RNA sequence: GUCUUGGGUG
């Protein structure tokens, strides 16, 4: 669905509104979402 | 509430010095000047502007 | 400034103010004025 | 943070000298013959470097977080 | 009539005695260089990946602050007289930095040497970050550890340092004149006598002291005015001097043609 | 939030013009420009180019806002002088002294080599 | 927690009287007493009942009522926007449904951005809280 | 009953501030509202200039009933008072 | 809100009537409202926050 | 959208 990732591990996944909260490779409680697709502009000033 | 109270149609910022206005002249900013407004009847020497 | 407003009316003497600041704001800004520490300074003998 | 690219007062570029500054300092030249030879002459180019506090070493210290 | 005395010369800066020319033309000249003097820098940053520990504008002001080669700027046009809708070639110069580390141990320093120019108006010599050396390093950018990741991609235009000071070519133009304060331009503040206890000007031996017996001349103005032009190395101290004198020349003719063609 | 655009100094507007001469009535020929989008730098030249020629009697600027990109230049000439001739005149002659200028500095610059 | 400034003590220009000061745009330009801002916007789920509770979701306006006047066009589609994205004063930066007691049965409870501020998200936190709910903060950045 | 006759008015002669202003803000309320204006208009739009140059060639159409502390009050014609 | 616009400034505390004053508007630039130097006595106003 | 508490500014 949408990319997340771990918060004690590094580890990137995805999860579907209907699992828990957690992480896959270590089983953390605190995981943060992914940079957006979308591009972003900087005036350089 | 009777003797003082909060009313509309006012403003509030930092003021600063300018050596260049007049003495009864204040310079607004111009976010200010178009959050503020006054009502202007319309009549025939006011009607273009 | 009194002289002005009693002479002259509250319009003319709110000018006088305005004619003053730019007239010796302009020959201050191309003179200058500043202070430093050695404006706190008293030599010798006064210090004796 | 991590050295500025420009001299703030005049906007000479500093940003390419603290690694040489560093460098003089390590074999023991002192602040002033160090900013002498990287050829900072006005006080503020001087002071740029002189006074630089290099915190980037202190925020890298925490894992990254991807 | 006006009179060029170069002193030292080299590519970063030139030192130079100006004679025979009004103080208000040395003043001009002297602000043209400082802020009309048009050169190429980074307006416009694109970011792809920036997991480092710095935020996207504080990497994109550093960016903007690069210099950058722009001796060919002038046959450039400004990217609000191009008819682009989206930017092109005929008014920008388009960068490319990516950087990450690789491993899992020590720090990598993004340098401005490894911006890459990708296109621009060729074969124009624009775009590329100066260089003091081969040898040179650049500008320090950024820092990365294990697995932070930077992927830029930036846009080059044609600006003047009224607009942002990123566009100036130079860092800080000296400028004097009447070393031994002949002309009493100045009106010396002292404790105790105003000769002894303050400085020579460095041109004070290009000037003969004022005698004992010597009365106020009244007749005299500024005629001999000493600078020096230091630059960035985006333009060299000569092209410095000479587009700021061409760029003096332009406004000028502006004048004259917005007065002729008023008539 | 109320920061004008950077660019607005020297981008002359379409409906702004560059030059602007009005007639100042209470003195004989004497004249009233206002330029826009300059500063100090075209008017300083300018003044003190035109202050030294024996036909102009009076000449004087301002800027009377620093936070406004014009100024205002004040200039009165002989009878048979128009302030307008000494204006171009004055810009002719600042042209021609630049371009001496630029020529002697290369030469110096080529000597050096 | 300061900069060491070049300050000349002048009545240059009569603009730094009564405690005003003159500052050079240039070292502006190149960084002089620049700084960055971080606001965090924190909200959570509340439990009303047995099976009654909200939502962090993207409101729909037809399940939906009293939405704000802000955009919603922002939030994914777990009602939180994503941290990369330009967010000005009004906007959406938690979606939030409150269900109507005994279609058309919820209320909102999103967390619009201060009306006065731009800025950046920067940082997108989601964990559960004391009691197991959702949890979410939302980092914005932004540059004075 | 409260009236005075013109010829026993003790009051001043003389339009004080309050009354000016009142009289100029209520006249430049009535220009502004199409009522006809009996100075000829030469080049002035604001309602409040208009209002004053009424008001300099006693032109202004109004009366100031000044109250007594005793109720009974005295009535004036603007073109009567003197205007500094 | 427009250039000579009568508006009341005002400063607290507004010991005395001339702490309340009428100004012509000027409008400008930039967040902070515009005093010529003069007039900060009566307001007993300086620009130092 | 409300009340208290706390830290401040002129
Ligand atoms: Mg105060
Ligand atoms: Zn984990
Ligand atoms: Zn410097
Ligand atoms: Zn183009």
């Amino acid at each position: 669905g949408v990319k997340y990732t771990c918060g004690a591990c590094a580890h990137n996944f995805s999860l579907n509104k209907s699992d828990p909260v957690r992480c896959k490779e270590c089983g953390h409680r605190v995981i943060y979402k992914a940079r957006t697709k979308r591009m972003i502009q900087f005036d350089a000033r | 509430n009777l003797m003082g109270k909060r009313v509309d149609f006012s403003a509030r910022t930092v003021i600063s010095g300018d050596p260049n206005l007049e003495l009864d002249q204040v310079g607004v900013p111009i976010s200010i000047a178009k959050t503020l407004s006054y009502p202007e009847t319309v009549t025939q020497y006011n009607i273009h502007r | 400034i009194h002289t002005v407003m009693r002479e002259k009316g509250p319009k003319i003497c709110a000018e006088l103010f305005g004619n003053i600041q730019k007239v010796v704001n302009y020959w201050l800004l191309h003179n200058g004025f500043s202070i430093g520490i050695g404006d706190a300074i008293a030599d010798a003998s006064t210090m004796k | 943070m991590i050295i500025p690219v420009r001299c703030f007062s005049c906007g000479k570029v500093v940003g390419d000298k603290w690694d040489a500054y560093l460098r003089l300092l390590e074999e023991g030249k002192q602040e002033g013959d160090a900013l002498d030879e990287l050829k900072l002459k006005r006080y503020c180019c001087r002071r740029m470097v002189l006074t630089h506090v290099d915190l980037i070493e202190k925020f890298l210290r925490y894992n990254p977080l991807e | 009539e006006p009179k060029v005395n170069i002193i030292n010369a080299q590519d970063d800066e030139v030192e130079l005695m100006l004679s025979d020319v009004n103080l208000s033309l040395a003043n001009s000249l002297r602000r043209t260089m400082l802020a009309e003097v048009p050169t190429l820098a980074i307006d416009l940053v694109e970011i792809k990946m920036n997991t480092s520990v710095l935020a996207d504008e504080f990497i994109s002001h550093r960016l903007g602050l690069i210099p950058l080669v722009s001796e060919d700027v002038e046959e450039m046009k400004y990217s609000r007289d191009c008819t682009c809708e989206d930017y092109c070639d005929e008014c920008s110069v388009v960068l490319e930095l990516s950087a990450r580390h690789e491993g899992e141990e020590g720090t990598t320093d993004v340098y401005s040497s490894s911006l890459i120019k990708v296109s621009g108006p060729g074969n124009l010599n624009v775009g590329e970050p100066v260089r003091r050396d081969d040898y040179d390093q650049g500008i320090l950018l950024c820092k990365l550890r294990n697995h932070q990741e930077l992927n830029i991609r930036c846009i080059a235009k044609k600006g003047i340092a009224k607009e942002h000071a990123k566009w100036s070519p130079c860092s800080a133009i000296a400028f004097e004149y009447d070393p031994h304060n002949k002309l009493k331009h100045t009106d010396f503040w002292f404790e105790v006598d105003a000769k002894k206890e303050w400085p020579d000007s460095k041109y004070a031996t290009w000037e003969e002291p004022p005698k004992p017996g010597e009365v106020f001349d009244y007749k005299a103005k500024p005629n001999r005015f000493y600078m020096t032009v230091e630059t960035t190395g985006s333009l060299k101290a000569n092209q410095v001097f000479s587009r700021g004198i061409k760029t003096l020349q332009e406004k000028l003719a502006n004048v004259l043609f917005e007065l002729e063609n008023s008539r | 939030m109320n920061a004008p655009d950077r660019f607005e100094l020297f981008i002359l507007p379409d409906d702004v013009p560059k030059l602007k001469i009005t007639p100042d009535s209470r003195v004989p020929n004497c004249i009233i420009i206002k330029f826009e989008r300059e500063d100090h730098t075209l008017a300083n030249l300018l003044r003190e180019e035109l202050a030294l020629y024996p036909d102009v009697t009076f000449v004087a600027y301002k800027v009377e806002h620093p936070l406004f990109a014009n100024f205002v230049m004040r200039l009165q000439t002989e009878e048979g002088t128009r302030p307008k001739q000494a204006l171009e005149r004055a810009c002719a002659s600042i042209i021609n002294k630049l371009k001496t200028l630029d020529h002697k500095f290369n030469e110096e610059w080529n000597i050096k080599n | 927690a300061g900069q060491n400034a070049i300050v000349a003590i002048a009545c240059y220009s009569g603009y730094n009287q009564e405690d005003s000061m003159i500052m050079n745009q240039s070292s502006i330009d190149r960084g002089l007493f620049r700084s960055l801002f971080f606001r965090s916007y924190m909200d959570q789920e509340k439990r009303f009942g047995i099976s009654i509770v909200e939502e962090f979701e993207k409101p729909t306006r037809a399940t939906t009522l009293r939405l704000k006047h802000g955009t919603y066009e922002k939030l994914d589609e777990d009602g939180l926007i994503a941290p990369g994205v330009r967010v000005s004063g009004d906007d959406i930066i938690i979606g939030k449904t409150t269900p109507i007691p005994p279609y058309h049965t919820k209320r909102d409870a999103s967390t619009p951005l201060r009306s006065t501020e731009n800025g950046i998200v920067d940082q997108v936190l989601l964990t559960t809280n004391q009691e197991g709910l959702k949890f979410v903060k939302v980092r914005m950045r932004t540059t004075k | 009953e409260l009236a005075i006759l013109k010829e026993e008015r003790t009051t001043t002669p003389y339009l004080t501030k309050y009354e000016r202003a009142r009289i100029l803000g209520t006249r430049a309320l009535q220009i502004s509202m199409n009522a006809p204006v009996l100075v000829d208009i030469e080049g002035e739009t604001d309602p409040l200039q208009i209002a004053m140059k009424e008001l300099s060639q006693r032109k202004i159409p109004l009366v100031i009933r000044r109250y007594l502390p005793d109720g009974s009050y005295e009535d004036w014609g603007c073109d009567e008072l003197i205007v500094d | 809100l427009m250039d000579d616009d009568p508006v009341l400034f005002n400063r607290q505390p507004s010991l005395h009537k001339m702490s309340m004053m009428a100004h012509r508007v000027k409008v400008m630039p930039y967040s902070t409202f515009r005093l010529n130097l003069s007039v900060t006595s009566p307001y007993n106003a300086d620009f130092d926050g």
